[PDB]
């Protein structure tokens, strides 16, 4: 069954429950219709509608999935739609010339699951999840540049080999490639010559409408990615759905030491 | 106005936002409101400082040392006394 780690959301089971979603209307209480408008675009970013697994059987509790569990049913879902697109291509034949459509980026930008209240309300015991965020913007940051495939050097001899970044660390062998040098010498790494991808920052105000009166409303800075990146200005009122995230500070300074208390912000996946 | 009659004061500043008590007696001394016609000026127009403040006031005294001649004399002798 392919259990994976904590979030135990499994593969080669919700895939499936997932396949056989297509083709419904049903229910409700678009779907197919509205993919067959996506294929043609090639604007990719699949923006669901959310609810649709709820009260829909199968699937009831893969929205329970995916409420709390985002991060992984959010990537396994980006590659079952993907293979979806593989197997409408197939009924069709030969389509778009040829299998290069397929290869495409393509992703789920899931919205509207449940109603949070506030950013104010949330406990830290959730910490993966889909929350619903509301106000004004305030700024709208300069773009920083975010790694994706690493690149690297050496002084021997020189060789161009270089390693993907993966998860939030990079890590490069001490020696060596291509071959073999060797010798023990610390890798170069050429700073521009590898690849990268958008990453912006934007403030929000907790909902000035809904305050404590007088004190002046929190700050949620929402870091957002991709196409999403560049595609607001400021003070948009409406809202915002996205993952929360908690990640550790440096702090003082230097010193290489965690401030122990985890900043927060918003993965925000989908912006409406 | 507020602290007077009602006898509380109410901060709804920023803020902390809370109806706290002062019941404090209170003395006030002034002037005679521009031109020292308050002896002869009328009831109004002396006073200044309209108009509840005026009622807040349990009681009103007026001082303007005129004389009453005979009055004078007595307190020179009076303060002469003191002096000493």
């Amino acid at each position: 069954l392919r259990i994976i780690w904590g979030t135990n959301v499994s593969i080669q089971e919700c895939t499936t429950n997932f396949r056989n979603f297509l083709m419904s209307f049903k229910y409700k209480f678009y779907y197919i219709k509205q993919l067959n408008e996506m294929r043609e675009l090639g604007t990719s970013n699949l923006n669901l509608d959310a609810r649709n697994l709820l009260a829909y059987k199968q699937t009831e509790d893969l929205y329970h999935q995916l409420l709390n569990y985002p991060q992984e049913v959010i990537s396994i879902m980006d590659q079952t739609i993907k293979d979806c697109m593989v197997s409408l291509i197939v009924d069709n034949n030969l389509d778009y010339d040829l299998d290069e459509i397929e290869t495409k980026f393509y992703k789920v930008r899931p919205y509207n699951v449940g109603s949070c209240k506030g950013m104010r309300e949330l406990n830290p015991n959730d910490i993966d999840k889909l929350i619903n965020l509301k106000g004004l913007v305030l700024r709208s940051t300069p773009v920083i540049p975010d790694m994706k495939v690493a690149f690297f050097k050496c002084n021997v001899c020189d060789h161009t080999m270089a390693v993907e970044i993966d998860r939030g660390v990079i890590q490069e062998p001490a020696r060596c490639e291509r071959i073999d040098c060797n010798e023990p010498n610390s890798m170069s790494l050429i700073h521009n010559r590898c690849s990268f991808a958008d990453k912006q920052v934007i403030k929000l105000q907790e909902t000035p409408d809904f305050v404590p009166d007088g004190q002046t409303p929190h700050s949620i800075s929402l870091c957002v990615y991709d196409e999403l990146v560049d595609s607001c200005r400021a003070g948009d009122r409406i809202e915002v759905t996205g993952t929360f995230r908690s990640i550790p500070i440096r702090a003082n300074s230097r010193q290489r030491v965690l401030k122990s208390l985890y900043k927060t912000y918003v993965d925000v996946v989908h912006v409406k | 106005h507020e602290v007077m009659e009602q006898q509380t004061v109410t901060i709804a500043k920023a803020g902390i936002h809370t109806t706290l008590n002062a019941r404090c007696s209170v003395i006030a001394a002034a002037n005679p409101v521009f031109g020292q016609y308050d002896v002869n000026r009328d009831p109004h127009q002396n006073i200044a400082l309209p108009d509840s403040l005026l009622s807040r006031f349990d009681l009103l005294f007026v001082v303007t040392d005129d004389i009453n001649e005979i009055r004078d004399r007595s307190i020179s002798e009076h303060v002469l006394r003191t002096h000493r």
